[PDB]
């Protein structure tokens, strides 16, 4: 009961993966676990029903270790409302909102620590290294994020070309630090990674900007090995992935003393090399 | 209040210790970019040597870590005091008696010494269950310096799996690189072998490996890397083998640990902490 909890993601592969349950049996099987998904009837009602799914990934044998370490059991569900998490008009969304109002208790993903996030959740130890990187063709003559070509875009003739997916952890942080970049960019705003890459790959894009666990495994995972991160994968304003969890929650302390045991017995390399290698 | 009690560890390039000019004062200097070193005064032992007096005198600290105390104590708003471990040693927990007892700026921190450690000092599991960690303030790992020449591949050479007393390697005393090794049952080998090695501090280490008395030094990259690239007799090889972060330490019921986190996530976000590293770490190669 008190021991049984609520508990959300995101679909954000290779860290969460959602797959469609077997019609028979009904049950999730092989590496994965149980995740629900509440699906619209239809836009002129507010009624839904959650749909069973399983869910898998790097973000997800992280869950299994904690449920098992730390010893909950839990009910996982997919987020709606959004998608990481953007406050709008003073309102939180995505994942870190369904911990705010206490709809989760914790929110396990590719979930990056901030400091405005924090101010109303708190997060564990980080338990993935990342921040921004940005994805160009191999030898595209960019420094970094404070390049002259993203910092003051119509200097050049014509002008790069980047964007990132809007309303997450890079945006936030290019929107409050390169004011000229971000208005230029947010024509280029891309749905997401997936429809980065194809934007690169055929030249309607000449950079994307976004988090860098995600954006290194993208590269050593590209078709022909054309699509790298600047130099050498590179990361700005590093931070990590981290499990939020509620203002005080009494979940913190255990959590994050067993994710420091994960990484100080070598258990989160091998999830490494489980999930995020690739032949690039 | 009370000014917070800061201790400290001597580790380029995070922090750097010099004696006070005859007046009692720090020399001005400038930084590569032409900036004004900011120093604070930091009292410590002048005898360093095991089982000696550790009667203390003022000296001047400067560097990285040193850079972040000054921005955090503006940014929160409080008064400090900065002094170097007793001990010269981070600090791990040792059997005594079935007593245990924490080293180092650990033991400092735990006992009142101290109520903020602002170090280079490595977020890990054993320490955590005693103090606060803020969220790291440097992402780094483990790696292996060598002298130039030397060939090794990394942490899975058969001359550190399959060791001899041909090919000596050591890490430094009381530190989290000797509780990582303590700690993994399949390093157990490499850790008999450093036990016999290890030195009481980095700079001694660095100094044997340059004096070909010790064939390698296994630390922190950020401190490593540092180094080969100010020493170009010295290189690092094999690349991280493990990853860790340097976070601020302080007693679990500090009041300064939220803002203090914050504030670190702050910096990161908007470029001091890069600031920090362009001006004490990388600028050399
Ligand atoms: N991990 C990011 C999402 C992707 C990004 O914006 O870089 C977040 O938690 O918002």
């Amino acid at each position: 009961d008190d021991n049984h909890l609520s508990i959300v993601t995101l679909e954000e592969r290779p860290f969460v993966i959602v797959e469609d349950i077997d019609p028979l049996t009904e049950t999730c099987v092989r590496n994965t676990v149980p995740c629900r998904k509440f699906v619209k009837i239809n836009n002129s009602t507010n009624e839904g029903m959650n749909v069973k799914k399983c869910c898998k990934g790097f973000c997800i044998d992280i869950l299994k270790k904690l449920s098992r370490t730390v010893k909950f059991t839990y009910d996982l569900y997919l987020v709606t409302n959004g998608k990481h998490g953007k406050k709008v008009n003073n309102v939180w969304n995505g994942m870190i909102g369904e911990v705010v109002y206490q709809r989760a208790v914790m929110a396990v993903g590719s979930l990056t620590i901030n400091e405005e996030r924090s101010e109303v959740v708190d997060f564990s130890v980080p338990f993935v290294e990342t921040g921004i990187s940005v994805m160009v063709s191999r030898g595209t003559q960019v420094t970094g994020l404070s390049d002259k070509k993203f910092q003051r875009p119509h200097d050049y003739s014509p002008p790069f070309r980047f964007g990132t997916v809007p309303n997450g952890s890079t945006e936030r942080n290019i929107r409050n630090n390169y004011p000229y970049m971000h208005q230029y960019m947010t024509r280029f705003n891309q749905r997401g990674v997936e429809d980065a890459l194809v934007s690169l790959k055929t030249g309607k894009l000449d950079a994307f900007i976004y988090d860098a666990a995600v954006l290194n495994y993208m590269a050593r995972k590209d078709e022909g090995c054309k699509l790298v991160t600047i130099g050498s994968g590179y990361i700005f304003a590093t931070t990590g992935y981290g499990i939020a969890l509620q203002k005080g929650s009494p979940w913190k302390r255990q959590i994050d003393l067993a994710l420091l045991q994960f990484v100080g017995d070598g258990e989160m390399e091998e999830l490494e090399t489980l999930w995020l290698t690739g032949i690039c | 209040s009370t000014r917070l009690k800061i201790v400290t560890i001597h580790q380029e390039p995070f922090v750097y210790v010099k004696p006070t000019m005859s007046d009692g004062t720090c020399k001005e200097e400038f930084t590569v970019n032409g900036d004004p070193v900011k120093k604070v005064i930091c009292t410590g032992p002048n005898d360093t040597s095991p089982g000696s007096p550790r009667h203390t005198v003022p000296q001047c600290c400067y560097g990285f870590c040193i850079d972040l105390l000054i921005k955090l104590a503006r940014t929160m708003n409080f008064t400090y005091e900065v002094h170097l471990v007793a001990d010269g040693k981070f600090g791990t927990q040792e059997r005594v008696s079935n007593k245990k007892e924490w080293n180092g700026m650990m033991g400092e921190l735990l006992s009142g010494q101290a109520d903020m450690i602002v170090a280079p000092l490595t977020i890990n599991n054993e320490r955590a269950q005693y103090i606060e960690f803020s969220k790291p303030f440097k992402y780094q790992g483990l790696t292996i310096l060598v002298k130039k020449g030397t060939r090794i591949t990394g942490i899975n050479d058969p001359r550190l799996r399959n060791p001899s007393d041909k090919f000596i390697y050591a890490t430094v005393k009381q530190s989290s690189v000797d509780i990582y090794f303590r700690r993994q049952v399949e390093l157990s080998t490499m850790y008999r072998h450093m036990e016999k090695h290890n030195y009481e501090s980095a700079a001694e280490a660095i100094q044997a490996v340059r004096d070909n008395k010790l064939h390698a030094f296994i630390w922190d990259s950020a401190v490593l890397e540092f180094e080969a690239s100010q020493k170009c007799d010295l290189v690092t090889t094999g690349e991280l083998f493990f990853r860790s972060g340097f976070g601020i330490g302080m007693r679990k019921d500090s009041p300064w640990k939220q803002n203090v986190s914050l504030s670190i996530l702050k910096s990161h976000e908007n470029g001091f902490m890069e600031d920090l590293d362009k001006t004490w770490v990388r600028y050399q190669e």
